[PDB]
RNA sequence: AGCCAGGAUGUUGGCUUAGAAGCAGCCAUCAUUUAAAGAAAGCGUAAUAGCUCACUGGUCGAGUCGGCCUGCGCGGAAGAU
């Protein structure tokens, strides 16, 4: 029942991944099956209001991006350490 | 404060009555002490509590919402404060007496005797 | 009137409201109270 | 009070504190105390916050210490001349990062929680903040 | 006024100083020297003091001699090398701590 | 009963024959008549019950002399002669003591009925049992 | 949020106490009357009483209440020619 609108990451690595920090955006993964390992952009307004609520973690969820909508679960997620703030969140194909 | 769907609890309770109501009266609580709400509760106490009222439906967007279906005396009934009440059995006998002969203690507030059905 | 530096909200009674450049607590119920400079 | 019974050597020499810390996350309890700053944390400093802690909810409820100093810290004396060998050991301290949850609570309620923390947030030297269970 | 003088009231024990001793050393006329270091407070010569081991005061008595190296001061402040020794003491252990405390008296008033 | 001014309360024993341990002069300080005590208060008092704890309301400002008005019957006594054991047990709520039956407190709290603001019958059993939930009593409905 | 009323009966809840009656503590914190009222948030009494808050009614009337992450400030900030 969750939709995250999100965008393909045309640049990567430790210099891009800090840039997006500072437009409220963190960096994300969507890998398992069959199919490539892709790297997926979240907005961080949207996203951190959303994994307060324990449906989040346990019920499937639905990553929209260019029309593509993979159906996805989360696996493991990073946060950063003194704030209330998220560094990475992994994703598995279901 | 309750919201919409407890809200109907006192409004569809007051609506069935509309029709199958007999009789109602009507008194100002306001400017009133606990002691003088005692007095129509040890009146009930012959009757045992249920059949009687003076339940608080006064808020003019929940019993005067009520009202529209039938049986319109609550045009200029509005303003102030108003004690509802709705009784399935009841007769037009003696039970205006009551609040009237109370006068000669005054209780504080009649609301100058606007009148109902 | 003390001074110390938090105003720290003790009763319903308190108010907490800034006078020039130096807030003060205002009570009038508990004279004791009464604070500056926070 | 709260040192090492036995050391594999008595004396550390400095040392340096940078990085982020381990335990993001509350493993054991139900809410915890995290710290935000960054310092030198002496052994009487989480005595004395353990101290009220130990009398605020009385019975119910549990603590932990997820800390521990292990760091000798010479001091010298006053009218002493420099060199002439290091300083005896004094006190202990926890060098710890900012994320390191020093003190975690279980059997307490939320709100009743955030007194108890916020009398031991006073007894440390630098800032702290308030963490929730954080399954994942 | 007569009566409120007669009273002889002293309500502050307060320590002056807590020091810890290391290393003691031995002395013929006290019998022992206990090196100390004082963590707090300032050491003061005909000061009481309280000897306690683990919480448990092992013995008591009031500073006969204060003295550093060979010149004997009757003041030692905190975080400062000092020494120690007194009559009547046979035990010198480390570990242990020393508290000395002033003597006040508050006085009193009749009512 | 109108507004309140000056008034006593104060449980008597009535066992004795003309008894004032109690209160003596210190009845009140507003000059109550201690003459008017046997005349009065002992007329309707070895007329109903003697034992239990029996209140009293005053109101006297220039009559000198009164009469008095019915009263109520307290809870607590009905859980002393009417219950379990009459001493007491020292210990708290953690730990039970005593028992409640059903029988109990249904017919004996019906002597309450002279001044209640409860309507219904039935409801009079239901309030005892909250009642008894202080000291911990179990009831077996 | 003001103004205008209530703010309770059983019940001094049990227990500890010289006495604590909702308000020094401990445990339980319900059930009637109920518009609504917590066997009690604070002041007060040797202890009752008294007077308020929560809750709810009338009046008036459309934005209101409390947190989280930050931009840049306020106090904390007292020294000798
Ligand atoms: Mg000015
Ligand atoms: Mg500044
Ligand atoms: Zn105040």
């Amino acid at each position: 029942m969750f939709t995250i609108n999100a965008e393909v990451r045309k640049e990567q690595g430790k210099g891009a991944s800090r840039r997006l920090r500072a437009a409220n955006k963190f960096p994300a993964i969507i890998y398992g099956g069959k199919e490539a390992p892709l790297a997926i952009e979240l907005d961080h307004d949207k996203v951190m209001n959303m994994q307060a609520k324990a449906e989040f973690y346990s019920e499937v969820l639905t990553i929209v991006v260019d029309g593509k909508e993979i159906k996805v679960k989360a696996q493991d997620v990073q946060r950063h350490p003194y704030k209330p703030k998220l560094q990475h969140i992994d994703f598995v194909r279901a | 404060m309750a919201l919409n769907l407890q809200d109907k609890q006192a409004i569809v309770a007051e609506v069935s009555e509309v029709a199958k109501g007999a009789l109602s009266a009507v008194v100002a609580d306001s400017r009133g002490v606990t002691v003088d709400k005692m007095t129509e509760l040890r009146k009930a106490g012959r009757e045992a509590g249920v059949y009687m009222r003076v339940v608080r439906n006064t808020l003019l967007r929940r019993a005067v919402e009520g009202t529209p279906f039938e049986c319109l005396k609550d045009a200029f009934v509005g303003p102030t404060l108003i004690a509802y009440s709705m009784e399935h059995p009841g007769a037009a006998a003696r039970l205006f007496k009551e609040f009237a002969k109370a006068n000669a203690k005054f209780e504080v507030k009649a609301a100058a005797f606007e009148g109902e059905l | 009137m003390k001074v110390r530096a938090s105003v720290k909200k003790l009763c319903r009674n308190c108010k907490i409201v800034k006078r020039d450049g130096v807030i003060r607590v205002i009570c009038s119920a508990e004279p004791k109270h009464k604070q500056r400079q926070g | 009070m709260l040192q090492p019974k036995r050391t594999k050597f008595r004396k550390m020499h400095k040392g340096r504190n940078r990085g982020l810390a381990q335990g993001t996350d509350v493993s054991f309890g139900s809410f915890g105390l995290k710290a935000v700053g960054r310092g030198r944390l002496t052994a009487r400093q989480i005595e004395a916050a353990r101290r009220a802690m130990t009398r605020a909810v009385k019975r119910q409820g549990k603590i932990w210490i997820r800390v521990f100093p292990d760091k000798p810290i010479t001091e010298k004396p006053l009218a002493v001349r420099m060199g002439k060998g290091k300083g005896n050991v004094e006190y202990w301290v926890a060098l710890i990062q900012p994320g390191k949850v020093l003190y975690e609570m279980d059997g307490v309620p939320e709100e009743l929680a955030r007194e108890a923390f916020k009398l031991a947030a006073a007894k440390l030297p630098i800032k702290t903040t308030f963490v929730t269970k954080t399954v994942m | 006024a007569a009566m409120s003088g007669m009273l002889s009231p002293e309500l502050k024990q307060q320590i002056i100083g807590l020091a810890e001793v290391r290393d003691v050393f031995k002395s013929p006329k006290f019998g022992a020297i206990a090196g100390c270091m004082v963590t707090e407070g300032v050491v003061k010569r005909h000061n009481p003091i309280r000897v306690l081991r683990d919480n448990v005061v092992i013995y008591e008595g009031e500073l006969e001699s204060l003295r550093r190296f060979k010149d004997d001061v009757n003041e030692v402040r905190n975080g400062m090398e000092c020494g120690i020794g007194v009559k009547n003491y046979n035990d010198v252990r480390t570990g242990d701590v020393i508290e000395v405390f002033e003597i006040i008296e508050i006085q009193r008033t009749i009512a | 009963a109108k507004k309140v001014q000056a008034y006593v309360k104060l449980q008597v024993a009535a066992g004795m024959a003309n008894p004032s341990p109690p209160v003596g002069p210190a009845l009140g300080q507003q000059g109550v008549n201690i003459m008017e005590f046997c005349k009065a208060f002992n007329a309707k008092t070895d007329s109903i019950e003697k034992g239990l704890p029996i209140p009293v309301v005053i109101t006297v400002y220039a009559d000198r002399s009164f009469t008095f008005v019915t009263k109520t019957p307290p809870a607590a006594v009905l859980l002393k002669k009417a219950a379990g054991i009459k001493s007491g047990s020292g210990k708290p709520n953690k730990d039970k003591v005593g028992k409640i039956s059903r029988a109990q407190l249904q017919e004996i709290a019906q002597t309450k009925a002279a001044d209640m603001t409860g309507a219904d019958i039935e409801a009079m059993t239901r309030s005892i049992e909250g009642t008894a939930r202080s000291m911990g009593l179990v009831v077996e409905d």
